[PDB]
């Protein structure tokens, strides 16, 4: 849930 | 134990191959918790090769993999995958699937063993150590058997089925040049055991389903 | 890429703080044992993992992260990964490996020598073996000579992990060769350099003799 959200945020913005 | 993750799917496989792992997971929604594969060839670090959100379908594959490997997942079996195709040598490593945990993963599958070779499954050849017969009396001797030619990993051995297990050291298997695994298992025990007790190795090689038991024995 | 874990040696008791070596957003720490899945300790650089105990801590400085043991205990001493989450490929990244292992008293190996079985012999290879049993630490050196001609390229090392008793290491060395070959010499050797032994001991044998 909130657990999983940082990580999730994270690697769902990468651009490179 | 209540979040488990229970892989399968591993085995052997050839150079140019297709592999396709399995992570089963219970105590959790694998549409509430992003997925990884994570890998570790024999004696080296953990490499990660692959990231999935279930829910939302985001994917991400280390450049090591990319364009080879697929992750997926199918949220009514609750069960992550990891398709692999065009398989090299350097893919062999024991992969484990984990479940995001903040900045984090918290728990890992138990790993399955992936090996990539051209070799095909072979029973090893067993053949004895022989303790020195300068030894004598005393004080300590060693004696052992070696494992050589066989694959895939895992290979056991025991010595006088399993009766004797001080001083036993059954050394880590070396990949030679052949593709074959070879490794030794050695025992000290007193020199004056040499002459009044018998030794035996008892070598199990599942994958081939070969089994050997081995009598050391003096030069003399 | 990837590669072997590096070492570090330390007594029980011992106060052990790991840096992990494109700065980095998070930190993750994990350890492992052998045959074992990784274990998380700290999360989100400083979050100590629940059931972890609490000589375990993490924390950020600047740009580096760190993991500290404040007082090891035996069931400590395994390999411990840093993992760097960063917004940028590769976005997830475990560190190289640091394998900590216990530092003991030095302890002189134990030598012994084997030549290849008349089995073997009629399969057309010979292999030679040499024990080095029960040392610390584990640098040793084997130097095999056939015929007082030192060898190289024609042996494979094998190293068991630190024993769990007495924390010691053994080490094989398999010199390979032909059938043809090994009856072309007498003496076969395997002499040994190590931190305890105040000069190099030699085990061999005489082939026809043993």
């Amino acid at each position: 849930g909130s657990a999983t959200r940082e990580l999730d945020e994270l690697m769902a913005s990468l651009s490179d | 134990s209540e979040v488990q993750l229970v892989e399968s799917g591993g085995g052997l496989v050839q150079p140019g191959g297709s592999l396709r792992l399995s992570c089963a997971a219970s105590g959790f929604n694998v549409s509430s918790y992003s997925i990884h594969w994570v890998r570790q060839a024999p004696g080296k670090g953990l490499e990660w090769v692959a990231y999935i959100s279930s829910s939302s379908g985001y994917t991400y594959y280390a450049d090591s993999v990319k364009g080879r490997f697929t992750i997926s997942a199918d949220t009514s079996k609750n069960t992550a995958y990891l398709q692999m195709n065009s398989l090299r040598a350097e893919d062999t490593a024991v992969y484990y699937c984990a479940r995001t945990w903040y900045y984090g993963f918290d728990y890992w599958g138990q790993g399955t063993l992936v090996t990539v070779s051209s070799a095909s499954t072979k029973g090893p050849s067993v053949f004895p150590l022989a303790p020195s017969s300068k030894s004598t009396s005393g004080g300590t001797a060693a004696l052992g058997c070696l494992v050589k030619d066989y694959f895939p990993e895992p290979v056991t051995v025991s010595w006088n089925s399993g009766a004797l297990t001080s001083g036993v050291h059954t050394f880590p298997a070396v990949l030679q040049s052949s593709g074959l695994y070879s490794l030794s298992s050695v025992v000290t025990v007193p020199s004056s055991s040499l002459g009044t007790q018998t030794y035996i190795c008892n070598v199990n090689h599942k994958p081939s389903n070969t089994k050997v038991d081995k009598k050391v024995e003096p030069k003399s | 890429m990837t590669q072997s874990p590096s070492s570090l040696s330390a007594s029980v008791g011992d106060r052990v703080t790991i840096t992990c070596r494109s700065v980095s957003s998070a930190v993750a720490w994990y350890q492992q044992k052998p045959g074992k899945a990784p274990k998380l300790l700290i999360y989100s650089a400083s979050s100590l993992y629940s059931g972890v105990p609490s000589r375990f801590s993490g924390s950020r400085s600047g740009t580096d992260f760190t993991l500290t043991i404040s007082s090891l205990q035996p069931e400590d001493f395994a390999t411990y990964y840093c993992q760097q989450f960063k917004r940028q490929k590769e976005p997830i990244t475990f560190g190289q490996g640091t394998k900590v292992e216990i530092k003991r008293t030095v302890a002189a190996p134990s030598v012994f020598i084997f030549p290849p079985s008349d089995s073997q012999l009629k399969s057309g290879t010979a292999s030679v073996v040499c024990l080095l049993n029960n040392f610390y630490p584990r640098e040793a050196k084997v130097q095999w000579k056939v015929d007082n001609a030192l060898q190289s390229g024609n042996s494979q090392e094998s190293v068991t992990e630190q024993d769990s008793k007495d924390s010691t290491y053994s080490l094989s060395s398999t010199l390979t060769l032909s059938k043809a070959d090994y009856e072309k010499h007498k003496v076969y050797a395997c002499e040994v350099t190590h931190q305890g032994l105040s000069s190099p001991v030699t085990k061999s044998f005489n082939r026809g003799e043993c």
